């Protein structure tokens, strides 16, 4: 008989950090704000009446109704501080509650370190289908960022949001097996700065300076500086997998790190070729080897 | 990569019943990425059915109320949108998109390889 | 008195936080347990639903509601929001999110290669299979758009398995406990192993060879310490990325071989200054990168 | 190597005794476990050890009917059935857990034998 | 390379309404880091407004008392403060600071770039 309850949110985030790459999962503090509207009741004075932590579980023993919401993607029970109710006498109800929660989302790294992902956090009620509650609307409210030359992500655009339904094949057990579901999207990209000039930067001075072996004049000294220049990109690759995110794929750093081998080792190659097949002719290959590697590259 | 057609869209009376057909073609290793979506003169394409994230779930916009159903076949990499007690507001090109990224299934943005769209009008 | 039916269903939104060491692995998902009772009266005859705090009042009221015990659970896991829905003709919908470290046996000696199976094992905590028994198990799981972003890639759609456990410690036909078994199969994604890790240490590898190519045993047995020294700095490059494990894996084979073929080289350098100037066993050239390819297939016979 | 034996014709209601001889590289019968399959249907599980001291896994059709036991004296383990009926008739084989994470599970096991038929009335 | 000039200050009675003006000019990103302070004669430069870590949320110096407020247009780089209900003690000139750095919006001493000032009598 009765229609669905509409429950109007809010939602404050404060921070989103500690992205785990290989895990997929980003921390979200903030705050939940739900409101919607009960039977009329009597109230001190009339006027607005505060609810406070463990006193609220004395309410909803004494017949309040108080839907529980999850957070379909958070990663285990989210750490809820303070949470409040407010009663008003004409009926409304408003829920509010700090939240600190893990949440999950598909996040692509390829492109690290110039990657963009999209943080979201997905609301729907635990037990009450869209028969019985749904979400009238959505606020989202966000940080107010002073400078972001030292913040790791940069922000991009306002949080969009979504209201839509979920429909389970598993509940047909008439019409109750759908259930309405927020959803918020903060867009941000990477800062990289720190990657280009600590780890980019330095790894191209390296890689060219391996190329410096065709102006060593003797056989014995090109192919031995060669491992010296093998080391020194196995004591890069340490340094970078010290330091950058663990992921199941390459990145460009990765494809880098393995594009200096390839250069050291085929130069290693062109050495002992040249050798046996004195030819310095072909050691005259100073411009032709690093372009060959640049137009790889593209490739 | 791949492409995208519609069909199965034509002129019915309020009320009335049509199945849309979406045909997928190419680098494609499954249809949980294919979603529908519809855009009519005046308004901006907005988002209509996806899959969910986990299985036998199904993402609908608000102004579904049961009335369509995303149906699949993995085998002929086909989705179905079976459209019931169809009404003069559903009118409008209804578009089939794959998703090339993001973490949004609700999002356009996160679709492309969209089809030529079919026209889906209901009359009074 | 016949046991009563449960019929489960588990919901698997993610499994990941593998602990090679310990063999573990989270698992976050939902658990729906439903059976029948006694028909009941509820508000309007229609269904009840009791969530989180309140169930305790029910349960301290007579409501029967079994314990069902995660086998391979490592600790208590991490309960969630549950509910309970109760229909006036008995029936009973057991419902909680929870989110698990579980265990099982896996083996990493085919790493990077490696495929895994995520195991669930549910088992009544305390009610045998002539008072709860399990009638059906059914799975659910995350619909993959694409996987190459994924670090293990499912393998066929879950399996189940409903058994007794017999237990030979609780003495008539009372010590068989009903188990769900879930089993999920994946397979590692290989591709950053194979082009950072593997990759590097085969040219490593193969670039030590290249001393034979020196016409001085001065140069050839100087550079065979440089390689040394670069395979020792390779190295603590996988040590520090590569998982702990308590046995070797593929490519801890591939560095002992190399350790190996650097140290024959330096044999064979120092014997061949000594033997008769042997040039002629200088060239071989060949005959080490032949020899280490042969040893190397047989490496990875299993 | 495994070899099975003790199969054979008996009455709805009757009892056999399967035996699987074990030869080779097992430090445990622990690993041994038995199966059926009849014509045209799949490997089923029937029954191998636990996981935990004292404990034994059956399968949901044993219904307490069946008993393995083991003889690692002699490196065997052997299926005392009872109460059989004529859903039980199959064929009988015991194989060797090499690995995996299912103790119900064919594709876990390997080094097969022969079987043995078991045929009820 | 900032630059901040104010404007809007002026004689007023007690009780009087005065709207304060802002702009910004320079390496400047976002105007959320400006914030308002007044310095009376013979006294410690104090805080007045700035805007808050969380949108929609503002800070207040305890004398404001509702009786002011702050508002922007970032398009234009520019800050408002409204203040109404002016008594005497409100006598001042009001400087238009930049928030350097720090991690105290309220401390004068994480602010730079300050305007010259206008000055703004209550008379009473
Ligand atoms: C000599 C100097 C030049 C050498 C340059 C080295 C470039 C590095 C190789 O770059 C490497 O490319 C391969 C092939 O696409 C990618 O490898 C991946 O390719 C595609 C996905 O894109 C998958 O189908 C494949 O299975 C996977 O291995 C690696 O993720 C990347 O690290
Ligand atoms: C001589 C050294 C240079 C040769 C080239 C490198 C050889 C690398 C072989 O690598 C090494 O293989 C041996 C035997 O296969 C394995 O050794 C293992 O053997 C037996 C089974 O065969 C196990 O029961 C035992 O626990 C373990 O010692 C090691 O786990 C692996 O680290
Ligand atoms: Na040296």
């Amino acid at each position: 008989d009765a229609r669905p309850v509409d429950v109007s949110v809010s939602i404050f985030i404060n921070k989103i950090y500690g992205v785990n790459t290989l895990e997929q999962t980003y921390k979200v503090d903030g705050y939940i704000v739900a409101q919607w509207t009960g039977k009329p009741r009597k109230t001190p004075g009339d006027k607005p009446l505060i609810v406070e932590n463990t006193q609220i579980e004395r309410w909803i023993n004494n017949g309040l109704w108080v839907p529980a919401l999850e957070f379909i993607n958070v990663v285990g029970s989210p750490d809820t501080g303070n949470k409040r109710l407010m009663l008003f006498p004409d009926g409304r109800v408003i829920y509010n509650a700090r939240f600190l929660g893990s949440f999950s989302n598909d996040m692509d790294f390829r492109l690290f370190p110039f990657d963009r992902q999209q943080f979201v956090l997905e609301l729907e009620p635990f037990s009450y289908n869209n028969q019985q509650l749904r979400f009238s609307d959505i606020q989202v409210y966000t940080e107010n960022i002073d400078n972001e030359e030292i913040d790791e992500w940069w922000i991009r655009g306002k949080a969009s949001t979504h209201i839509s339904d979920i429909r389970y094949d598993h509940l047909s057990s008439p019409n109750q097996n759908e259930f309405s579901r927020i959803t918020v999207r903060i867009d941000a990209v990477r800062n990289p700065s720190y990657y280009l000039w600590s780890f980019i930067l330095p790894l191209g001075l390296i890689i060219a300076a391996s190329w410096s072996v065709f102006w060593l004049e003797s056989f014995s000294e090109r192919l031995q500086t060669s491992f010296t220049c093998m080391l020194t990109v196995v004591a890069y690759a340490f340094y970078t997998s010290n330091i950058l995110p663990r992921l199941p794929y390459t990145t460009v750093i990765d494809q880098m790190i393995i594009a200096g081998y390839g250069s050291i080792f085929a130069a290693i190659l062109l050495i002992i070729f040249a050798h046996h097949r004195d030819d310095l002719l072909i050691q005259r290959s100073r411009l032709a080897f690093p372009l060959g590697f640049l137009a790889i590259g593209s490739v | 990569q791949v492409q995208l057609q519609e069909s199965g869209g034509g002129l019915v009376q309020a009320g009335g019943s049509l199945r849309l057909s979406c045909a997928a073609s190419g680098r494609i290793f499954s249809t949980n990425v294919m979603g529908w979506f519809r855009q009519a003169p005046g308004k901006e394409r907005e988002f209509v059915a996806t899959v969910g994230r986990i299985g036998g779930s199904t993402v609908y916009a608000d102004f579904v109320k049961g009335r369509f159903t995303l149906s699949r076949d993995n085998a002929k990499n086909m989705v179905y949108l079976q459209m019931n007690s169809l009404k003069p507001e559903d009118t409008a090109v209804y578009y089939c998109g794959a998703r090339i990224g993001g973490s949004d299934r609700l999002a356009p943005e996160n679709y492309g390889y969209w089809g030529q769209g079919t026209q889906v009008t209901v009359s009074s």
